[PDB]
RNA sequence: CGGUCUCCAAUAGCGUAUAUUGUUGCAGUUAAAAAGCUCGUAGUUGAACUUUGGGCCCGGUUAACGGGGCCUUUCCUUCUGGCUAACCUUGAGCUCUUGGCGAACCAGGACUUUUACUUUGAAAAAAUUAGAGUGUUCAAAGCAGGCGUAUUGCUCGAAUAUAUUAGCAUGGAAUAAUAGAAUAGGACGU
RNA sequence: UAUCUGGUUGAUCCUGCCAGUAGUCAUAUGCUUGUCUCAAAGAUUAAGCCAUGCAUGUCUAAGUAUAAGCAAUUUAUACAGUGAAACUGCGAAUGGCUCAUUAAAUCAGUUAUCGUUUAUUUGAUAGUUUACAUGGUAUAACUGUGGUAAUUCUAGAGCUAAUACAUGCUUAAAAUCUCGACCCUUUGGAAGAGAUGUAUUUAUUAGAUAAAAAAUCAAUGUCUUCGGACUCUUUGAUGAUUCAUAAUAACUUUUCGAAUCGCAUGGCCUUGUGCUGGCGAUGGUUCAUUCAAAUUUCUGCCCUAUCAACUUUCGAUGGUAGGAUAGUGGCCUACCAUGGUUUCAACGGGUAACGGGGAAUAAGGGUUCGAUUCCGGAGAGGGAGCCUGAGAAACGGCUACCACAUCCAAGGAAGGCAGCAGGCGCGCAAAUUACCCAAUCCUAAUUCAGGGAGGUAGUGACAAUAAAUAACGAUACAG
């Protein structure tokens, strides 16, 4: 038979949901940021975790280890390219310091609220939905996408979009043509 | 796994045979026709003999206690 | 298994290969032939997975059929040809030769080569004996017996063997100080210079290479080829020169040259 | 029914062994062909691989060899006299290797009447006068040769090759085996 | 008598039932558990001591640190072969050159206490795990891809680590064993 | 366990205690079930039983067509295009499925074959063997006459082919070794007649050496300056061999050494259908290589001592000889000795024991799982035995017995889904008896044919990823 496809849980759940502390914690992250559910908040978390799980370990390691130098070095670059670690924090112990809300802020829902594209959260989920931002010239259309430096000032209305420069949508001209009857 | 009991004991008999004769070679310390050929009483009396002790029911509780009790 | 073995399961498929893991369920088997099964690159994964001129395995079937590919200046028709280690392939339509020569990463490499050189390739001497009515004779990597071999050449070297008659032309002795390349191990495919031959009478023989950065490696004898002396090779090498280089610095060039 | 396979018997701790996997063809043994003297019959085995062996049923004729001088005949058989493994083979004039053999005495009789001119044109004399010096021999092979008939060794496998061919007995060997005898 | 409601949790997922010993490192007076006592085989464990100290040389790291050489009563031995340094000398200008002597090194045969332990190297398929690069629309993934383009085309990759024990090669000589000269049947020899 | 909640009284604090609240994984089950990507399908320890269908066939220019086959034709009065059937060659021993048996067995790592077989690929390798080319010692397909209820049943007669079957020559020189007519008695010579490639069997010989010089006995060869002289004299590999190889003498119901085929028509001439000659296919001895196989060296397996002695009469340990094996070997036989393992746990018993790569958990040590995408082993209802072939103890090959079970005119015949679908095992339940060789590669005489291997789609939320079910305003009402 064919070799398999890997696959992996993207969240993991976490060891006491019932914290009242903790509820309120993903009330804030899920009302500022808008998010569904409660399983986003755990894939941020699942992910951060990995990464600084990772940057602890590669601590562990004496300085000027071979392996420390290229990972750590590998994950900078990365936390660097998609903007949660700003450019002047580049060592290994601030990457211990990020938080969820780094990550959060990188969705392109909220990168599309704090451009002004959308007047509340929930509007930017909509219209990303809905398949009227592009980033540079391809259109997205999930809320997770996260934006790198370079993506940010690209983020525009797509072609296509009726708020982009297209013709209007199916309502508005539904509406004309009642009109001109 | 060797004498474990099987579904059908009776569909595999030449099988059964064998553990028999493994047992009395492994426990014996404790004791102490040509197919491919151009033409093909006694036989029947190996037949009998053969399945007969090869399937031997071992006696039950109930058995157990009845020949207790009668004696 | 009652008998030999027909298939080959992709992820049982040498890893040199580099075949897709999703792309079917199985690889192809190269037929019996010069080279092991291991250490063997069969014609369709040159034409189709190296070169990509062909798309498919029929159409790598249309091209052996047309008699266009030639394995060491003969003319071969299997798919599954196992052509490997220092064999020529010559595609006439196209004017190219190849030599198959290790990278350094440890995977067959497209090389090109000039006529010239594709006229002649090396073999390593796995034996010489006495045939029958006494001839002597050599027998190489790749299974070419060459009678009437020159006296002096003996187990371990090397012998260049001119292609269109396939007779020696000239030899090269095991000895410190000759360039020689690794064709097994985890130093596949680096190049160095003998410096120590160390024996052990009925195990196996090691030797201690160094490279041209200095760096010494230690290699068991079976995965050692002489290919001339140190800076004069007799077949062109590929892009690297067969130096093993580390992960950094592999960051840095590659940064560099984008 | 005959087999090779290890596995029936014991092991050297004395354990009785389970029966792993059902007879291979691969460890088959044959029925042993009893060569007998007499007229030949031999038949072919068709064996592993295109290979074929030669079954001597029948045998009445043989190479034997004389070391000494260096030359060989074909001789008749006249019967097995004494055999190491077993005396039932001597008794049934089963023909194996290293059975003890009488076999006719004429051929090497002939060839060293004419080699040496001895008995047990001028270049015929020329011959015998430079070899006369070798002409002596064992007393014992002598004495045979005056019976008529000789002991031989089989050194040939019969039941493998089909042949019986060997060679005549002296010095030490034919003093031990006529002390046996 | 007649007549034909609110809140909380998860969320395209949610509920129900069963199931789910101490090497490091346990305890043995009074609340599990010390056998009635001694002897004794296996097994486990078993006092100390044999080259320490000193004086120099080289080249490495960041005045400390380790890595090598010599000397100090301390070099394995023997034979053969290969090359030949240095050392004597002639001659021509520290370098060539004549003729001797040929250390060291390399190669092989002969010569030989054995392990335990540890360093390093080869070996441990692929897939899996960790993990580098890569806008699969993101992601799970996959090993793809990338850059120019009127015209032809150019080009980077598909890294790296891990793997116990056993076997092999290798540097160590602290620790624990093992053999030797005692009726000398002991060592060496021009 | 942690945290949090509650109870411990006439109340409130501070302790302590008690009850409930943790976790994924696994089994079964309930409700719901819109979109994209992705992917799996075991389980009554029942390796229990199966209706029906399919899953292994294959032809190029290049083995054999007077099919009374097709279609072209005077591009052929021997054939030639294509080509059913049959013979021939190859494959069917690969793949797919399942984990029943199996506790130093399998398996992992690591060794060995100087202990052996090896279709095929690849490279070498054969002047030593009527020929302008031999037979039925022969048949299929086919023509025709028939039996049976029935089957991939077949009887008689008539025909004809080969890369089937069986036979059999033709090709340089030289050297060496024998047997030697005859001349002549020499220091002798010698016309001639033989033999020699390979394969098998036996016997014998060579396969040198740490380094230097002499005297004789016998045989006996080159040479001169007739005296004595006589030089450069041939030997590979391995750590190691009776190794590779070579030589002598014979031996063999004894082999091989091309009676084959496609395309094309070049060169010499004494002009003959004279001589010579090109590119390929298929076969063939031996060696090597490759794919493989077999056995094998060391170390490593869960519970059980309330299993302490086991093995040896009927091989257990070892020696000698033989048989058999592809080959080593108590593998077997005959004669010999009394050996072999064991508290460092033998032997015996249990195992719902195929092993490993791996999976889960854990901070580390550990514990558990691993039928299940790869590697290796075993099996095809259970035992037993075999033909063929390089390769089988084969089972979609054959034969017995055991158990089941189909057809029947009762005389007989045919069976093996632990392959892909689909059923029974209940009276309570679960994927389509779907499409395709387009990709992967495999098989064949082979680019083309075949492939339930494999792929495509369908079908219970297996396990996983993303992610809709509304966004922006105004007005109204109520605290
Ligand atoms: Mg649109
Ligand atoms: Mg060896
Ligand atoms: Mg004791
Ligand atoms: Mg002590
Ligand atoms: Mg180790
Ligand atoms: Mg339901
Ligand atoms: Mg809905
Ligand atoms: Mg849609
Ligand atoms: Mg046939
Ligand atoms: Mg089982
Ligand atoms: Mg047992
Ligand atoms: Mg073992
Ligand atoms: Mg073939
Ligand atoms: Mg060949
Ligand atoms: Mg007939
Ligand atoms: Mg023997
Ligand atoms: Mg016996
Ligand atoms: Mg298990
Ligand atoms: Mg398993
Ligand atoms: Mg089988
Ligand atoms: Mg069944
Ligand atoms: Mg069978
Ligand atoms: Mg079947
Ligand atoms: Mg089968
Ligand atoms: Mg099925
Ligand atoms: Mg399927
Ligand atoms: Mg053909």
């Amino acid at each position: 038979p064919r070799a398999p496809r890997t696959y992996s849980k993207t969240y993991s759940t976490p060891k006491r949901p019932y914290e009242s502390s903790r509820l309120d914690a993903e009330l804030k992250l899920a009302g500022e940021f808008g998010l569904k559910n409660k399983k986003e908040i755990y894939r941020i978390s699942f992910q951060l975790s990995k990464i600084r799980r990772a940057a602890r370990d590669l601590l562990t390691r004496d300085e000027k280890d071979p392996k420390r130098l290229f990972e750590g070095n590998a994950l900078i670059r990365r936390l660097v390219r998609v903007g949660v670690l700003s450019e002047d924090k580049k060592k290994l112990d601030y990457v211990l310091a990020l938080k969820v809300e780094d990550f959060l802020e990188r969705r392109l829902q909220t990168q599309v609220y704090k451009l002004g594209l959308a007047k509340s959260v929930h509007h930017a989920r909509v219209l990303i939905t809905q398949r009227h931002i592009a980033v540079g010239k391809q259109i997205v259309n999930i809320p997770s996408f996260m934006v790198r430096l370079d993506s940010e000032k690209h983020i525009d209305f797509a072609p296509t979009s009726p708020f982009g420069g297209a013709r209007p949508g199916r309502v508005a001209r539904r509406n004309a043509a009642r009109k001109a009857e | 796994g060797t004498y474990r009991k099987r579904f059908n004991e009776k569909a595999r008999s030449g099988h059964m045979a064998k553990l028999k004769e493994l047992k009395r070679i492994r426990n014996k310390q404790f004791t102490r026709p040509n197919a491919n050929a151009e033409i093909l009483e006694e036989e029947k009396k190996m037949k009998k003999r053969k399945l007969q002790e090869l399937f031997t029911p071992k006696e039950s509780k109930v058995s157990r206690l009845k020949k207790k009790r009668l004696d | 298994a009652r008998g030999p073995k027909k298939h080959l399961k992709r992820l049982a498929a040498p890893h040199h290969w580099l075949l897709d893991k999703l792309s079917g369920c199985y690889a192809p088997r190269p037929s019996a032939g010069p080279h092991k099964l291991r250490e063997s690159l069969p014609l369709i994964v040159f034409l189709r997975n190296r070169l990509k001129y062909a798309l498919n395995g029929r159409e790598v079937k249309a091209i052996l059929m047309q008699r266009h590919v030639k394995v060491d200046g003969k003319v071969r028709t299997d798919t599954t040809y196992p052509a490997g280690f220092m064999d020529v392939i010559t595609l006439d339509a196209t004017n190219e030769n190849f030599r198959l020569v290790y990278d350094v990463k440890g995977r067959f490499a497209v090389h090109r080569i000039t006529d010239e050189e594709a006229s002649y390739k090396l073999g390593k001497v796995k034996k010489v004996q006495l045939g029958k009515k006494g001839v002597p004779y050599v027998v190489t990597h790749d299974g070419r017996t060459i009678r009437y071999p020159d006296p002096n050449i003996k187990v371990n070297d090397t012998v260049k063997i001119d292609l269109a008659s396939g007779k020696i032309t000239d030899f090269i002795k095991f000895d410190a100080g000759k360039l020689v390349y690794v064709t097994g191990g985890r130093n596949l495919g680096r190049i160095g210079t003998i410096v120590h031959k160390e024996r052990h009478d009925g195990g196996f023989d090691l030797v201690h290479i160094k490279d041209s950065l200095d760096n010494t490696f230690v290699t068991r004898l079976n995965n050692v080829f002489v290919i001339g002396e140190q800076g004069k090779p007799y077949i062109s090498l590929p892009k690297g020169k067969g130096i093993k280089l580390s992960i950094a610095e592999e960051r840095d060039r590659r940064r560099a040259q984008q | 029914g005959i087999s090779r396979d290890s596995r029936h018997k014991r092991s050297a701790t004395g354990a009785k062994r389970a029966q792993f996997r059902k007879k291979r063809k691969f460890e088959l043994g044959r029925q042993p062909a009893n060569t007998k003297i007499g007229a030949k019959r031999i038949h072919s085995v068709r064996t592993r691989g295109g290979n074929k062996k030669y079954r001597a049923l029948r045998i009445e004729t043989g190479n034997f060899s004389w070391a000494s001088e260096g030359i060989s005949k074909k001789t008749r058989i006249a019967g097995v006299v004494y055999h190491p493994s077993n005396n039932e083979l001597v008794r049934t004039n089963t023909l194996t290797k290293a059975a003890i053999v009488q076999i006719d005495a004429t051929p090497f009789r002939q060839w060293f009447e004419a080699h040496y001119g001895q008995t047990l044109s001028k270049n015929a004399e020329r011959k015998w006068a430079a070899r006369a010096a070798s002409a002596k021999i064992e007393s014992s092979v002598e004495s045979q040769f005056s019976a008529g008939r000789l002991y031989a060794c089989i050194s040939s496998r019969p039941g493998q090759s089909g042949r019986c061919d060997g060679y005549i007995l002296e010095g030490e060997e034919l003093a031990f085996y006529l002390r046996r005898l």
